[PDB]
């Protein structure tokens, strides 16, 4: 099972959760820039930032080495995060979506018939593997999705092209910063936060993606804010 | 004249362009030094978003303005 | 025969169609009832992108199908 990818654009996605049924006293909004300058000016509060970034060959080095020390250490995941697997090709970006709204869904309002509504109620009690294989065979956001996918200002891919850029998202719960990548097995911890400065503890573990890859501009960073 | 194009991860792309000059042109300069394509950009002044008919005159850039390049990527 | 086309809203257009029509034929409906320029529309069926130079036939588009309009996001 192959999606097709979507572009990182506020309107896109914005569009994308209007049809989720979700009520947008959250909008999605651009990052420009990481200096305090840039980001006093996004609008606040922010509950979540997504991150599109490069699958480079030194990503995935210091994505293989990240993942034993965590096996080995093991960190620090409450079991109130919403986590799911990816099992879909090119299913980022609504995962993404998905891990934005669910582990915020009290900030959240929803509306009659809701799509995302009733998914998040279904799948609250799920193993993350359970809800990958939920996503799989939820019709309605699959179709979503898809028409969702050729919006924007850039026309859709081939659904054979290879992609080399992927979604996730950070978010805070229980006191800490999680990056929520359905390609790994958990959560990963990135220390303390609140929501008060969410944005720029988020746009912190932006910037070490960036300088572990310093030839690559390759990078979108969109804020979920309040409306 | 010299104009300045920031990038999300900090780069600054310096371009040579003239009052006369259309979005889209710049986009083709940023295309020339950085090899991204220019459907995939989205220029920003003044946290103001450009429109590709339009010139640098038209939304009063002089030398050395700095303008922000936000990538409206796809990512699967 | 009869088609139907989706927008974002999930308004209904409602077409009159022949399946020798060309794509770029319904555009040219779309525009004369909905005043959209063919340029920016975009029909997706099955999930698929149209071509305008192709036929509904084509794309074994039958009657009282939906189509969804998606309009291409101008670039800047």
């Amino acid at each position: 099972q192959r999606w097709l990818p979507l572009e990182a654009n506020p309107e896109v996605t914005n569009q994308f959760l209007k049809q989720l049924g979700l009520h947008p006293n959250w909008q999605f909004v651009d990052v420009y820039g990481m200096d305090p300058e840039l980001l006093s000016m996004v609008p606040r509060p922010v509950c979540a930032v997504l991150l599109l970034f490069p699958i480079t060959e030194k990503y995935e080095v210091f994505r293989t080495e990240e993942e034993e020390k965590i096996k080995s250490q093991g960190q620090d995941v409450t079991s109130s995060v919403y986590f799911m697997k990816q099992t879909i090709s090119n299913a980022c970006g609504t995962i993404g979506l998905i891990h934005a709204i669910a582990n915020n869904k009290d900030k959240m309002h929803f509306e009659s018939g809701s799509t995302l509504k009733k998914f998040l109620e279904e799948s609250v009690s799920m193993s993350p593997e359970e809800r990958a294989r939920y996503l799989e065979n939820y019709d309605a956001i699959r179709v979503t999705h898809e028409t969702s996918a050729h919006e924007g200002q850039t026309e859709a891919p081939s659904i054979d092209e290879k992609v080399d850029l992927h979604f996730i998202a950070l978010v805070h719960v229980d006191g800490h910063l999680y990056e929520l990548d359905g390609r790994k097995p958990f959560p990963i911890n990135h220390g303390e936060t609140s929501d008060e400065t969410l944005l720029e503890d988020a746009i912190e573990v932006c910037k070490k993606f960036m300088e572990r890859d310093p030839d690559e501009l390759r990078f979108n960073a969109i804020a979920l804010s309040a409306a | 004249m010299q104009i300045f194009v920031k990038t999300l991860t900090g780069k600054t792309i310096t371009l040579e362009v003239e009052p006369s000059d259309t979005i889209e042109n710049v986009k083709a300069k940023i295309q020339d030094k950085e090899g991204i394509p220019p459907d995939q950009q989205r220029l920003i002044f003044a946290g103001k978003q450009l429109e590709d008919g339009r010139t640098l005159s038209d939304y009063n850039i002089q030398k050395e303005s700095t303008l922000h390049l936000v990538l409206r990527l796809r990512g699967g």
